[PDB]
């Protein structure tokens, strides 16, 4: 149905009322997501179907209608913007400067700010509004807060 | 069945809301995509 770039709420009718579950990116006709939001399910848009194409767990990422399509990356200097779309509220630009995640295969952006998890799936920029990864894969710190990698896929 | 609603468009907001901190945290990722603090 409506493929036009930009973000987009995940919802669902299965619960009571309208219940948003998550949040993707639509970009070249590829619908990008975590993949804890749909779990690999096929999603509706207006009349038309968006079945997976490519997912993995480990990594939490899934795409729609074609292969991953976002390939921008944090510079590990730069402050970035979590467009941040929250659960029945409307889409907001938060900036911060992102954190690191320290890992035994190397060092990942994370954004130290705290979302529901229906926010899962929003994506983080940089000053040239390019995605440089989505919200919703972190950790819960000593302060019960939650910090979000910045979590990019692979562009064939 | 889920079902996908347009939010807006994609671009850097300049004068937004600055806030957050930047922490450097060790942490471990496993095979269910799951990440946990390390100490
Ligand atoms: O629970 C969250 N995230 C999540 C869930 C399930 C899985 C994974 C990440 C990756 N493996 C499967 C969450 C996302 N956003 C904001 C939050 N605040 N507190 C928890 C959260």
């Amino acid at each position: 149905g409506e493929t036009t770039d930009g973000v987009y709420r995940v919802m669902t009718r299965r619960l009571l009322g309208s219940t948003q579950v998550g949040v993707g990116v639509m970009q070249e006709g590829v619908f990008h997501t975590m993949w804890h939001v749909t779990k690999g399910a096929a999603l509706r848009s207006g009349e038309g179907r968006l079945d997976p194409y490519w997912g993995d767990v480990k990594q939490d990422l899934v795409s729609y209608c074609g292969p991953w399509k976002l390939d921008a990356a944090w510079d590990g200097l730069s402050e970035v913007q979590l467009l941040a779309v929250p659960p029945g509220e409307r889409a907001k630009n938060i900036q911060t400067l992102p954190g690191i995640f320290k890992t035994k295969d190397g060092d990942i952006g994370a954004v130290a700010l705290d979302y529901p998890a229906g926010t899962s799936g929003s994506p983080i920029l940089d000053k040239c509004g390019r995605v440089i990864g989505l919200y919703g894969n972190g950790v819960v710190i000593k302060n019960g807060s939650y910090v979000s990698a910045i979590t990019q896929g692979k562009r064939e | 069945d889920m079902y996908i609603e347009r939010a807006g468009d994609i671009t850097w907001e300049k004068d937004a809301e600055v806030t957050g901190n930047s922490p450097r945290l060790d942490v471990a990722l496993d095979e269910s995509g799951d990440f946990s603090l390390v100490e």
